[PDB]
RNA sequence: ACAAUCUUCUCACAUGAGGUGUUGAACGAAAAUAUUUAGUUUGAAAUCGGUGAAAUUUUACC
């Protein structure tokens, strides 16, 4: 839950605001008339996948359950090669709601507004500290056979 | 190595080739501040990566490549070819 | 039967004795609870010392929040074994903390 | 004169100074003693004590927190040309929000010399600035830029510069600085009797009668009486 | 159960409010006396679990002991600076003679012998308040509006208002905490288009 | 089942893996959305939004 | 219900009087006399260190 407290603050404007804004600059060029870059959540697989190599993402965050599993079952690699701090939270459909889909098989936290840097790097710590701080060596064992 | 140019750039406030090129562009515009403003910065962005290819070329495996791209200003060391 | 004796650290400002009692209550009854606090104006340290009645207890609170991110805080805690346990971890334990007004008593002196 | 119907200085000051080269820079503070309180409670605002020489060295970098929004004093920094002396104004939002951590504001303390604050904005200022700042030894000063013209700033900022900086809390005796061991003996005299006639006006409550002693030294030195009252 | 969070946070809650009065009391002893209206009227917007010492005093002697209760004060220095003392938990201003009509006529709830009693004879008014030369309900409006010689036995005798906030649409049954987003403080004639809405 | 073994994640690789510039479109405002503030604009001169 | 009210200014009249708030720990300054008190280092780091208001005890900035 603290992961996506900081999460949902910067979730991608929907197709519903990304119009209501564009028409505000349409307007305003129309009768007589620039920005910062826009701040929000990367998600995509292969958008995503393409961050950790450039290095660009600083927390990815992926999806326990994706159906064919061959899709992030190379991720915990990649990020451990790259030393990209992840996690793999519950359920597609948490990430999913992030970004105004139906489901996100991964997201990835690239760069935060200066507010939220000191959130974000105490969240690092706790996913260190919490996921591969603990089991790591469990990772290592064949699962089931229970 | 991490800090060759922090001490350049106190020394020269307290006493007011494309590497030669970077610095002037740098200075002309002026830690996380300056690995800030290079990586939003397009020109001075591509004068930082260009700095270090040259550096990196004249200068092998002694060096520290992740403390030299930080002396330049940038992250993470770019992926430059040798 | 043996007396489980905890240390938590990096709290919260605010996890002070009565809210670290309302908490660890629920998870077992808590006898003597100290909370470290500076000498002078009875600022906080921000690391408590607690007991518990068993160790068995006192270790099963050493395994929840251990590394609980609290307000931006991970919370450290874990069982301090009793070897090295001193006798006054709890010397004024559960006693509203007496914080003197050095600088009006002076002024009124 | 004010302290006790004669003024035993000069003489003292340059005997001051000639011990301190003599024992081979360093802040000039003068130790006062008070019969009573000065202030009841400790007050985390600064004492515009101006004098002829400042303890300020000019080429101190300085930052001046302005209210919101910091675009409109960035302008009148830029159109009053004191960006030599003004290196960087932020926002009281932008304050309270990019810098946090301890780390951080540590930091963006030591990022500067001198930290001027707008006289809207010192209330606010004693938070959102942490004990990192309000006590290591460098405490805002209400510069008065309200006016919102260059002029206006550019006084300020002259004044302030030229102004000591004292912070009172709730004691008997309290030390200001009054110079640098290289000022001259006569400028460090009248920036002494500058800041004693301060004392007796709006800092002393009795005045010259409620100081009791007056002593003078270096951060290192002795203080050396300069004068004590006779009564 | 409870969170270790919630400790947190009624910790901060109390240390904030404990800080308020501190300011509010001391150095500020000068209050901005809302003038042109007698009578005021003032609702209880929310509490703080582990309520300070002194508030939970003060909102017993303003008779507001539970959440959403409705309490008319005569407007004096004395009122006011009890008022400012619990501003952050109360929403008050001045109601109209048709606001207050609606809410006697509708939510007006008496305390004869003591109990929970409705309003709903004149009978009952001219018997516990026929000395006081009040018969009717109509009787009790005129006076409170005008507050009068027998104002502060009406409003003994008159048992608070309960003005729980109202959930009709769809959005409002499913949206969390919802309160029709009562503020706290000044609100001055919006209370009596909020009781429009409550009555 | 032996305990999985990683013969080449056991260190960190610090260089970015691709070495091609930043193309200046992720430094410059948006040209995807000039085509629709442009087109959007256009709409409502003709009155259709 | 890891949400909440720590102030983007006031008073008298260009001036004067105000604004009450500061994470802990460690090395260190001698002076005015238990309060201030040079310079420092750090993950908001950590592992013993007088006075009431209520039903004899309850206060966790009185």
């Amino acid at each position: 839950t603290q992961v996506f407290k900081l999460l949902n603050k910067y979730r991608p404007e929907t197709a519903a605001e990304k119009k209501q804004r564009l028409v505000a600059e349409a307007e305003a060029v129309a009768n007589g008339k620039v920005s910062k870059k826009p701040y929000n959540v990367k998600y995509g697989l292969n958008h995503v996948v393409a961050l950790i190599e450039a290095k660009k993402a600083k927390l990815v965050l992926i999806a326990s359950d994706v159906d064919p599993i061959e899709l992030v079952v190379f991720l915990p690699a990649l990020c451990k090669k790259m030393g990209v701090p992840y996690a793999i939270v519950k359920n597609k459909a948490r990430l999913g709601t992030v970004i105004h889909q139906k489901t996100a098989a991964v997201l990835a936290v690239t760069e935060v507004r200066e507010e939220d840097k000191n959130e974000l790097a105490s969240i690092v710590s706790a996913v260190d500290a919490n996921f591969s701080a603990k089991y790591d060596e469990s990772r290592r064992k064949w699962g089931g056979g229970i | 190595s991490d800090k060759r140019f922090l001490l350049l750039f106190s020394f020269l406030k307290r006493n007011l080739c494309a590497s030669v090129k970077y610095m002037a562009e740098l200075l002309n515009y002026i830690q996380s501040q300056l690995e800030k403003l290079v990586s939003k910065n397009y020109y001075l962005q591509q004068s930082a990566k260009d700095g270090y290819r040259s550096y990196l070329q004249a200068y092998i495996n002694k060096l520290d490549l992740a403390k030299v791209a930080k002396s330049f200003g940038f992250a993470h060391p770019p992926n430059v070819n040798i | 039967k043996k007396k489980g004796v905890l240390y938590v650290g990096r709290l919260p400002h605010g996890f002070y004795e009565k809210q670290m009692r309302m908490y660890f209550s629920q998870f077992g009854p808590v006898l003597r609870l100290r909370m470290s606090r500076n000498r002078k104006t009875g600022s906080s340290k921000h690391y408590a010392f607690i007991e518990f009645e068993s160790l068995d207890v006192a270790n099963v609170v050493a395994e929840t929040m251990h590394n609980y991110l609290l307000y931006g805080k991970l919370l450290q805690c874990k069982v301090i074994p009793e070897d090295q346990v001193h006798e006054n971890m709890f010397k004024g334990a559960d006693v509203p903390f007496k914080r003197i007004p050095h600088a009006t008593i002076a002024r009124l002196q | 004169e004010l302290l006790g119907s004669d003024a035993p200085l000069e003489k003292v000051c340059s005997a001051l100074l000639e011990y301190e080269s003599k024992r081979k820079i360093e802040p000039v503070w003068l130790q006062l003693a008070t019969l009573k309180f000065i202030g009841n409670n400790r007050k985390l605002i600064p004492y515009k004590i101006a004098i002829k020489n400042p303890v300020i060295p000019s080429s101190s970098e300085a930052c001046l927190i302005v209210k919101d929004p910091q675009r409109v004093y960035k302008d009148l920094v830029n159109e009053a040309g004191l960006s030599k002396v003004v290196t960087r104004v932020i926002g009281l939002s932008k304050l309270k929000a990019k810098w946090n951590s301890y780390e951080q504001k540590r930091q963006l303390r030591d990022q500067f010399d001198i930290f001027l604050a707008d006289d809207r904005v010192i209330p606010m200022l004693p938070r959102i600035l942490g004990k990192t700042f309000y006590q290591k030894s460098k405490v805002p000063v209400p510069v008065k830029i309200s006016k919102g013209t260059a002029e206006q700033l550019k006084r300020e900022v002259v004044s302030a510069y030229g102004a000591t900086y004292f912070n009172s809390a709730p004691c008997s005796s309290f030390m200001i600085k009054c110079g640098h061991v290289s000022n001259t003996s006569t400028e460090l005299a009248e920036n002494v009797e500058s800041i004693l006639q301060f004392v007796s006006k709006h800092i002393v409550p009795d005045g010259a009668k409620g100081i009791a002693s007056i002593h003078l030294k270096t951060s290192q030195s002795i203080a050396i009486p300069l004068w004590n009252n006779p009564n | 159960f409870k969170r270790a969070e919630t400790f947190i946070n009624n910790y901060r809650q109390r240390e904030r409010e404990r800080i308020r009065l501190n300011r509010s009391a001391k150095n500020k002893g000068d209050i901005f006396v809302p003038d042109e209206t007698k009578l005021l009227f003032v609702i209880r917007i929310a509490g703080v679990k582990n309520m300070p010492p002194k508030i939970r005093k003060v909102l017993r002697l303003l008779r507001l002991s539970r959440i959403n209760n409705a309490v008319f004060v005569r407007n004096n220095k004395a009122v006011a600076q009890m008022l400012r003392i619990v501003e952050p938990y109360v929403m008050y201003g001045i109601p109209n003679l048709h606001s207050v009509r609606e809410l006697i006529y509708k939510r007006g709830f008496g305390k004869i012998n003591g109990q929970r009693i409705a309003l709903s004879d004149n009978a009952l008014i001219e018997e516990a308040l026929g000395k006081y030369d009040v018969i009717s309900i109509e009787d009790i409006i005129h006076e409170i509006y005008n507050v009068g010689s027998h104002f502060k036995e009406v409003t003994k005798f008159l048992w608070p208002f309960t003005l729980t906030p109202v959930k009709h649409s769809l959005m409002e049954k499913k949206v969390k905490h919802f309160n029709e987003g009562r503020k706290a403080g000044y609100c001055g004639e919006e209370i009596n288009e909020l009781i429009k809405k409550q009555v | 089942y032996p305990d999985y073994d990683d013969f080449f994640t056991n260190t960190v690789r610090e260089t970015p893996l691709s070495s091609a510039p930043e193309p200046k479109r992720r430094f410059a405002p948006s040209k995807h959305e000039q085509k629709r503030i442009l087109q959007l604009a256009y709409a409502i001169r003709k009155g259709r939004i």
